[PDB]
């Protein structure tokens, strides 16, 4: 679980994103180096900062992921 | 049997032909849900005049790598 | 150590003496069953408490009981 | 108009919500051709939404302060007004539940009167189960007639430690 | 042979670490100590009681001292709405530059922490107004604590130790506890309310230097000895009346006004005096019921023997119950814990609805912390009551003494009782979970109208029967022609109706379809915890899988892996399993309370009412939305006052996760691991010089369950306390 | 001769047995003066797995 | 991690294991990344470039989105 | 047996490489056990402390730290090679104690030469309750 968490956050904060004429902008704010040193950084900038899509997923096309999210917790 | 099922689903219930002409704008999809209790919302608009469950298996990219144009080959 | 007891509802099948892995129980002669033998436990200080005798007991309820108590170096199974 | 609620026929929140859903579904109609399969699917979903709102309303169902229909469950309070249908008809579940219980109890008693009733549990006796399933339509009559005769319980033949 | 477990030679002769751990576990089980008689047992209990009283008074004395030294009590009295209470000062050499700058709040010169105990409002309400009165009262409480400690030692001496019959005397104990401890103390409290609390609330300073020269009422006892008792309720305090000065004050003392105070939002101080006075008269007149050494009174044994219905409804009735209760200590302990655990919850339910302290409804963190604290305390005490009932059934229940009575009669159908509890729990669980999942799926398919919403027509009917005219039920106390409305129409009904009709306080909050499901969830948790505890108490002395369980004690590991396996078969194990359900039930009731008040305090009462039906709405609008400021205590851009709460919020998570280790992993794996470490330390150079005095061994099975439960409960408590105080303190006052 | 008829179903009266108030078939009754000579056999197995046990003469009652 | 948590909570961000404060750099992996990047010039002459763009310096992007960008280690 | 065979030294111990699980500081400070048996041929057995060892012909003697290890090796030799072993308990001072078989026949036989101990002539379930044995230090089963 820690291995896949490290992969997802590192890719989203240092590789993936979109390139424009004035540089490349990552998916997140590029906060892998300044927020991974603390445990509160993970719980705040990874699990809480992300998962907002899973949380606000009701009524959308990916509505089954919120149901799968709550169901998996049970 | 599972591999044949994935090929048959990509042949009949997918949008591989639409994704083949626009791989950078249409999202992959190879599963359509029947409208029983609600459930129309899951059939998300994936683009290309088709609506279904967006798949993340990479079967379309694999079918692109070894030449496969129509659905008759699938 | 632990306290082992053998009640009179014993049938003398000699299964607890075979299941004991520390040579605690024995079979003494008796005159109250068909086999004319009843179990006993002279080496109670060597009881470890694995309760294999209770699983080997076939009568209902068990004729042998292992009541756990104080622990010593022998009853704790320590090899150091 | 009881418990401080109001009929779904005269609530602004009910109509506001109806228009909200009809609008979010209509926003997806512009992304497709006016005569294809996604267009037909979206049109069918819109018709079902309009029918459901009409069906949910004008049927005595009432909502409260948010347009969501509320349900009255007290008998008497649901009988003095036209609200008996929403939840007081518990007899449907009671009928199906008693049907299941009577069929299972009849299969357990009849199968026990046979040598070794165990393998009859892992390997069902399908002609006996199908016959017992279609014979329990009048289950409350059999339950009241099996209670007065004392053939429903046991006196004192139970594995107890009390 | 060591000498640390002085009370047990068996553990004293243990050559392992098990002697140390167990030496701290059975230290209070006086009933199973080496060479202990009934008289010695009762005398030891009488001493430990005094020790507990001494530490309680010392703790409250220390609280008064700390608030008088660092708290801004004098600054809080002049402005009880804007300023925040101060608990104590913070001295930490580990603090940095920004921690010292950010921890200074409440108008202080150094770093301090705001108090959530709510003692400032309590002291300001009872009459304490200076920073010196807390000082002198703190030294007085320390003095009375010292006296209790001396009294406990005094009674542990020859020619001063009480006998066994003195302990086994219920008539005089009940007479003195109902007359002196419950009645005289209440009479003294209403005397303080009428002599100090009432004049201090009207600006008239009354202290030890002038209370003998200021009369509480103008009439001055003249009506108490005359047929004019209503003179003490002539002019009550008007609406436009400040709680600090005499602007709009009155001269009445024993009034009867329903509702609250217009400025402090608390009950009238001239009503609590009347309340405590009526309670004092009732308790004093009730304390002369039993027969002491006189020619009047009642006999408890005679009442119990006379209470037996004819036609064999209960068989022997209550015959032998007097000797069963008086001869046993766990029965009395279970009854006392049940009563205390019930009234603790009663205190929690009445303090939030009817605030008794001035400016308590304004303090939002104090109310939440006080409610959560009292509810968790009540849950733990309620679990202890059933635990001691199981201990009673195993240790001191002789079946030959009370044959055929109600105690032996309820034991005959324990299977019926346990089975019906199982049915109720299964019903509530299946249906509450099904309704929640149905509303959740229907809400997830983009259709909220489809979700099932049940209006609580029974609790709404009760609220309409008590005065709330929002639902529309034309019933008594809400009508104008009912006999209950005309009765009391001139006594307390206008103030009570004015307080219950307002939608801003917490007195009888407006319920809806979202409270129905949560109330059913609360019912499910209560019936399940009761099922586990009642089953562990009734099946404590035997079962069909193990009939001689009563001969094995109360807390044993198992009875081997035979007969299918007997893991967690003792009553201790049953209580252990019930602690988790108690924690879950209290967590559900506190989540409900905090969310309803969290949505009422911010004027967004329509948020919870429409978003509390589905569990995703609970997880999003309650756990995810209210946790935005808590986790932002310390980020790479600095820190703030909430950082300490943010730290303990994660500290609780770590304690919880460590408890899961002792709960999942069992002793045998760890025993082999410890053996390998022993070989390592013995065959290693330069470290083999030292050696352990006691052989290292793994924790026992029962000990592992206890440590895991302690880690689980500590994490569960610390995490929620951090989130509650941070989420409330972070966005409110 | 002293015990019940061999092959007759009886009821167990031992209050601490797994077959209390149950019905078991008597397989044999010993005639040597032992404490528990009536040996019975039950259709349902106990928690240990056995299906037969021997009871005394006083803890054996006729079925219903 | 717990030390960085306590150092950030106590208001002392200069005493934590981070890139700004007291650091720990993975010099072995940084050297291997450099070796793989400059490897097709001396120890792989027939190879056109590095076997991957994980340690390179040329970010590739298809459709505006980043495909494989160089990865840095801290 | 007919006489307690006194344990004697200078017995050929089995060939075995150095193991790791055995004879710690307790085997010297407190006590340890020793098992002797007679082998009729040359075989390879499994020690209850690690790998496998061979069986030297003639007498055989092994030393262990726990009685359970000697009992485990005893049952292994009795059920896999049909032998008749016997073990002793050596105390710290050097006092040898015969341990198995004490009567010398086997512990699962009768032999009519041993008196029963720790037996209750009552059946389990007829024991009195915890309340009756209060402050008596004794227990229902002990009574
Ligand atoms: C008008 C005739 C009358 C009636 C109706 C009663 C009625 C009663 N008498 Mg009384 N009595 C009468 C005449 C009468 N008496 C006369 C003429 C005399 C002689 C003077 C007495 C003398 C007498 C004595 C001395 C006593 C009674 C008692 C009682 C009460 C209990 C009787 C009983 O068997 O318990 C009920 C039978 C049971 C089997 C109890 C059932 C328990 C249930 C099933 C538990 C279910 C709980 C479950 C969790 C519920 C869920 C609800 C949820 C909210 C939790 C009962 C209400 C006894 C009493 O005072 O008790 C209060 C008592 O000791 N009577
Ligand atoms: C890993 C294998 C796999 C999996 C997981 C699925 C899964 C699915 N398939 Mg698929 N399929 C597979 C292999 C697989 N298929 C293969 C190998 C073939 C080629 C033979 C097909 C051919 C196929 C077709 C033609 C269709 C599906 C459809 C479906 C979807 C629901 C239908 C269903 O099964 O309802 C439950 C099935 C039953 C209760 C009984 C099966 C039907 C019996 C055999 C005949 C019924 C007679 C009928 C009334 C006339 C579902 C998500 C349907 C779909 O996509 O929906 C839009 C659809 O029409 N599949
Ligand atoms: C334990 C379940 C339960 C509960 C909590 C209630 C509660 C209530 N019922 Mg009720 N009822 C129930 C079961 C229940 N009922 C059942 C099983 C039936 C038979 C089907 C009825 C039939 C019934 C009728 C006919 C009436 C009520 C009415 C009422 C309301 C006023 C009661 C009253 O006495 O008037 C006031 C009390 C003053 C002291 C009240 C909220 C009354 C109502 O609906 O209000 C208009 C009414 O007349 N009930
Ligand atoms: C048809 C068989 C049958 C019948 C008549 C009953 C009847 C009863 N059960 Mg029960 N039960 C059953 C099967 C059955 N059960 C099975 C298979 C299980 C294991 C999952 C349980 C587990 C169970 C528990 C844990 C409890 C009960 C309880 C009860 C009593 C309360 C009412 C209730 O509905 O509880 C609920 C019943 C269930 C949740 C079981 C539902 C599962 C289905 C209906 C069983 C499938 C039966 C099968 C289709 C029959 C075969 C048909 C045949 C033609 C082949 C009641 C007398 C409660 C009690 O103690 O008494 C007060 C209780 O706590 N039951
Ligand atoms: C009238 C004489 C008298 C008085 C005043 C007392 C007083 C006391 N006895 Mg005693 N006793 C007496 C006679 C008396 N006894 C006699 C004559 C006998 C012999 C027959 C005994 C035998 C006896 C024994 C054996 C024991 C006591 C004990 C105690 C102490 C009880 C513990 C306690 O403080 O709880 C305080 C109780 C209250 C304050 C009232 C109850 C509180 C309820 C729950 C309501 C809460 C009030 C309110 C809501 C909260 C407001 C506070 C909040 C604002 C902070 C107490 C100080 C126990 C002891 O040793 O000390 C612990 C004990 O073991 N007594
Ligand atoms: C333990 C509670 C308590 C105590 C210790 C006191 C003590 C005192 N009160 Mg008092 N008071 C109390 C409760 C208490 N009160 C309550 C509950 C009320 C409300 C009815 C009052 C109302 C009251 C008034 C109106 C007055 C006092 C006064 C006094 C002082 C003189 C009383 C006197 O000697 O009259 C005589 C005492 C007796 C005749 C013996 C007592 C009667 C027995 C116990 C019955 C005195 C120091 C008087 C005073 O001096 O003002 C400061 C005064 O005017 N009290
Ligand atoms: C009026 C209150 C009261 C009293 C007088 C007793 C008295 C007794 N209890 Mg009891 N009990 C109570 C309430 C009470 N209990 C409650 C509320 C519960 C529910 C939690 C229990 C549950 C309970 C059980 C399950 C058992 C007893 C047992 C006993 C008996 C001996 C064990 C003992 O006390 O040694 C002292 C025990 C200890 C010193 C252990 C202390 C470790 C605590 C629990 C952990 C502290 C948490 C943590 C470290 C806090 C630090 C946080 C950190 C961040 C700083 C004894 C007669 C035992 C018994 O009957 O004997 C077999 C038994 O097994 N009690
Ligand atoms: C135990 C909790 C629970 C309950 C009470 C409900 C209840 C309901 N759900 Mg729900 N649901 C649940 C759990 C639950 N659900 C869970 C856990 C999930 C997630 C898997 C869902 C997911 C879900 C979805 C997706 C939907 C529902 C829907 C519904 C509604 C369907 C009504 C219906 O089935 O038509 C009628 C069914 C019948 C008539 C069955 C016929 C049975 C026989 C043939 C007839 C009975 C005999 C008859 C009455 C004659 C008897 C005579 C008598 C008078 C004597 C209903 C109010 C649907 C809805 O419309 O929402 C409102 C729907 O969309 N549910
Ligand atoms: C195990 C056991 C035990 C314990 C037990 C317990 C724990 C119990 C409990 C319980 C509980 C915890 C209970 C509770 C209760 C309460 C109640 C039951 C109540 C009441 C009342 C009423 C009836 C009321 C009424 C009213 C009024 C008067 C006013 C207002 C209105 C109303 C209606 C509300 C012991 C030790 C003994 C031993 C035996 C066994
Ligand atoms: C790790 C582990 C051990 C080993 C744990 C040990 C040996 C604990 C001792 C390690 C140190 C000494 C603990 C530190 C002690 C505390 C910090 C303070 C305790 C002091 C209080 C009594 C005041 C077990 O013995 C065990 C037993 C049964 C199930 C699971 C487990 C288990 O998981
Ligand atoms: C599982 C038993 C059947 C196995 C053989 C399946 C034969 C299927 C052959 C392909 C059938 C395709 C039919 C598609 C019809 C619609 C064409 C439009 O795309
Ligand atoms: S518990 Fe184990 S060591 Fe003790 S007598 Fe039974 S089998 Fe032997
Ligand atoms: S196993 Fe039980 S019945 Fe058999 S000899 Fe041992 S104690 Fe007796
Ligand atoms: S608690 Fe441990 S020893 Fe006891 S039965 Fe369970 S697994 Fe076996
Ligand atoms: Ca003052």
């Amino acid at each position: 679980s820690i291995v896949i968490f490290h992969f997802s956050w590192k890719m989203q904060s240092d590789v993936w994103g979109t390139v424009t004429d004035s540089g490349v902008s990552h998916i997140t704010g590029g906060n892998f180096a300044q927020s991974a040193n603390t445990i509160n950084g993970w719980l705040r900038d990874f699990l809480w900062a992300q998962s907002s899509q899973v949380i606000q997923s009701y009524g959308s096309a990916l509505s089954a992921y919120g149901l799968m999210f709550l169901g998996a917790h049970f | 049997i599972w591999l044949s099922g994935m090929y048959f689903h990509g042949a009949r219930f997918s949008n591989y032909e639409g994704w083949l002409s626009d791989p950078t704008h249409i999202k992959p999809s190879a599963q359509v849900v029947w409208p029983i209790v609600g459930q129309e919302i899951l059939n998300g608009d994936v683009g290309g005049g088709f609506q279904g469950i967006q798949i993340t298996s990479g079967f379309f990219q694999l079918w692109r790598a070894s030449g496969i144009t129509s659905e008759l080959q699938l | 150590a632990h306290v082992v007891k053998i009640y009179d509802t014993c049938i003398g099948c000699t299964q607890c003496v075979r299941a004991c892995p520390l040579d605690v129980l024995e079979m003494v002669p008796w005159d109250g069953c068909k086999a004319a033998q009843m179990a006993s436990s002279p080496r109670t200080e060597d009881c470890v408490g694995c309760k294999r005798c209770e699983t080997a007991c076939p009568t209902d309820f068990l004729s042998v009981r292992v009541y756990l108590g104080n622990e010593s170096t022998r009853s704790l199974g320590l090899a150091y | 108009d009881i418990a401080g609620l109001t009929p779904c026929s005269e609530s602004k929140a009910y109509n506001k919500l109806e228009r909200k859903e009809l609008k979010v579904l209509d926003k997806r109609l512009k992304q497709y051709e006016p005569g294809s399969a996604p267009y037909l699917a979206l049109q069918a979903t819109k018709e079902r939404t309009e029918n459901r709102f009409k069906t949910y309303a004008k049927q005595g169902l009432l909502c409260g302060n948010d347009g969501l229909p509320h349900l009255i469950s007290d008998p008497g309070l649901a009988l003095r007004f036209n609200h008996a249908g929403e939840v007081f008809i518990t007899f449907g579940f009671l009928y199906v539940a008693g049907y299941i219980g009577h069929v299972g109890r009849q299969y357990i008693i009849l199968s026990k009167e046979d040598a070794k009733p165990t393998d009859k549990e892992i390997i069902l006796d399908v002609p006996l189960a199908l016959k017992l399933a279609f014979q329990g339509w009048a289950w409350p009559l059999a339950s009241i007639q099996e209670l007065r005769n004392g053939s429903l319980l046991e006196k004192d033949e139970n594995i107890t430690v009390s | 042979t060591k000498l640390f477990p002085k009370f047990s030679q068996g553990l004293a002769q243990d050559p392992s670490t098990r002697r140390i751990w167990y030496g701290l576990a059975t230290a209070h089980d006086f009933e199973s100590h080496d060479g202990m008689t009934e008289e010695n047992l009762y005398q030891k209990i009488f001493a430990s009681h005094f020790g507990q009283l001494a530490i309680i008074f010392l703790w409250t004395s220390g609280n008064l001292f700390h608030v008088a030294w660092q708290g801004n009590f004098e600054q809080w009295v002049t402005d009880p709405i804007h300023v925040r209470p101060i608990a104590h000062a913070i001295w930490d050499p580990h603090f940095g530059q920004p921690a010292v700058e950010a921890f200074t709040r409440g108008g202080a010169s150094g770093p301090v922490n705001i108090a959530t105990s709510g003692v400032y409002q309590w002291w300001y309400t009872i009459g304490l107004r200076s920073n010196q009165e807390l000082y002198v009262s703190s030294v007085f409480l320390a003095l009375v604590s010292a006296v209790f400690l001396f009294a406990g030692w005094l009674h542990l001496q020859p020619n001063f130790q009480p006998s066994l019959s003195w302990f086994k005397d219920a008539e005089s104990r009940l007479n003195h506890h109902l007359a002196g401890l419950f009645g005289v103390s209440s009479l003294a409290w209403t005397g303080h309310l009428v002599h100090v609390a009432i004049p201090e609330s009207r600006g008239q300073h009354v202290g030890w230097d002038n209370f003998l020269s200021v009369l509480p009422h103008p009439q001055g006892l003249t009506p108490f000895w005359s047929g004019n008792w209503a003179a003490y309720a002539q002019n009550p305090d008007t609406a436009s009346h400040a709680f600090g000065t005499a602007d709009g004050s009155g001269t009445a003392i024993l009034t009867f006004l329903g509702g609250f105070h217009p400025q402090t939002q608390s009950l009238w101080l001239s009503d609590m005096a009347h309340h405590h006075l009526a309670i004092a008269v009732l308790f004093i007149v009730a304390g002369h019921m039993y027969r002491t050494n006189f020619g009047i009174g009642h006999r408890l044994e005679a009442i119990l023997e006379a209470h037996t219905p004819p036609a064999g409804g209960l068989g022997a009735g209550h015959k032998g119950l007097f000797h069963t209760v008086n001869n046993s200590l766990h029965f009395q302990l279970g009854l006392a814990l049940a009563s205390v655990g019930t009234i603790t919850s009663l205190v929690a339910q009445h303090m939030y609805s009817l605030p008794p302290y001035a400016y308590l409804a304004v303090d939002f963190t104090t109310q939440a912390s006080l409610y959560t604290h009292h509810q968790y305390i009540a849950g733990f005490i309620m679990c202890g009551a059933f635990a001691h009932g199981a201990i009673f059934f195993i240790r001191d229940y002789d079946p030959e003494q009370n044959k055929g009575n109600v105690l032996a009669r309820v034991l005959d159908h324990k299977e019926a009782i346990i089975s019906h509890l199982s049915w109720v729990s299964l019903f509530l669980g299946f249906h509450t979970l099904g309704l929640y999942v149905h509303n959740d799926v229907v809400q997830a398919f983009g259709t909220p109208e489809k979700q099932i919403l049940i209006e609580p027509v029974f609790a709404q009917w009760i609220q309409a029967a008590q005065g709330k005219s929002l639902y529309g039920f034309d019933l008594l106390l809400a009508s104008s022609s009912s006999p209950a409305y005309s009765a009391g129409q001139s006594l307390w009904l206008p103030g009570w109706l004015e307080a219950i009709n307002n939608n801003q306080n917490s007195l009888f909050l407006t319920i809806g379809p979202g409270d129905f499901l949560v109330h059913h969830a609360i019912a499910l948790g209560l019936h399940t915890t009761t099922l586990i505890l009642v089953k562990g108490a009734l099946d404590a002395r035997g079962s069909k899988l193990m009939p001689d369980k009563k001969d094995f004690g109360y807390s044993f590991p198992c009875d081997g892996p035979g007969r299918g396996g007997t893991c967690d078969i003792s009553a201790y194990d049953a209580f252990y399993l019930a602690v988790f359900w108690m924690l879950n039930t209290i967590g559900w009731v506190t989540f409900y309370w905090h969310w309803k008040h969290l949505t009422l305090w911010q004027g967004n009462v329509s948020q919870f009412d429409e978003s509390s039906t589905y569990l995703m709405g609970w997880l999003r609008d309650y756990l995810w939305l209210n946790s935005s400021q808590l986790i932002n205590g310390y980020n790479p851009f600095g820190m703030n006052s909430l950082s300490v709460w943010a730290w303990t919020f994660l500290f609780g998570h770590l304690v919880y996760a460590t408890g899961f280790m002792f709960l999942i992993s069992w002793r045998g794996y760890w025993q082999e691991l410890i053996e390998t470490l022993v070989w390592a330390h013995e065959k290693t150079p330069l470290a083999n010089l030292v050696y352990w005095k006691d052989k290292p061994v793994a924790l026992s099975i029962v000990q592992a369950r206890l440590v895991g439960l302690a880690h689980f409960s500590v994490g569960y408590i610390f995490t929620y306390a951090a989130f509650l105080i941070a989420s409330t303190a972070g966005r409110f006052g | 001769e002293i015990g019940p008829k061999r092959g007759s179903l009886v009821k167990v009266l031992r209050p601490e047995s797994y077959w209390y108030n149950q019905v078991g078939k008597v397989v044999s009754v010993d005639q040597s003066g032992i404490r528990y000579p009536v040996v019975v056999r039950f259709e349902n197995q106990n928690y240990a797995g056995v299906s037969t046990n021997n009871y005394a003469l006083d803890e054996i009652e006729e079925v219903k | 991690y717990i030390h960085n948590d306590t150092m950030s909570a106590l208001g002392r961000p200069q005493d934590m294991f981070s890139d700004t404060a007291i650091q720990l750099q993975p010099v072995f992996a940084q050297w291997i990344q450099n070796t793989h990047f400059t490897a097709p010039q001396l120890t792989a002459p027939n190879a056109l470039a590095a076997t991957s763009l994980t340690w390179g310096g040329d970010v590739v992007a298809v459709g505006g989105k980043v495909a494989m960008m160089p990865i840095a280690l801290g | 047996p007919w006489k307690q065979p006194e344990l004697d030294p200078d017995t050929p111990s089995p060939i075995f490489g150095g193991s790791t699980g055995g004879l710690l500081r307790k085997a010297q400070v407190e006590e340890f056990y020793v098992i002797t048996w007679e082998s009729p041929k040359e075989q390879i057995f499994e020690m209850p402390t690690g790998g496998a060892a061979i069986m030297r012909k003639g007498p055989n003697l092994l030393k262990f730290a726990r009685k359970e290890q000697c009992m485990a090796l005893t049952t292994q030799l009795r059920s896999k090679f049909r032998q008749t072993p016997c073990f002793y308990r050596v105390y710290a001072d050097g006092k040898v104690q015969y341990l198995h078989p004490k009567d010398g026949v086997y512990p699962e036989k009768v032999n009519a030469g041993r008196v029963g101990v720790n037996q209750n002539m009552r059946s389990i379930g007829k024991n009195v309750d915890p309340i009756k044995v209060k402050f008596t230090g004794s227990a229902p089963f002990e009574i």
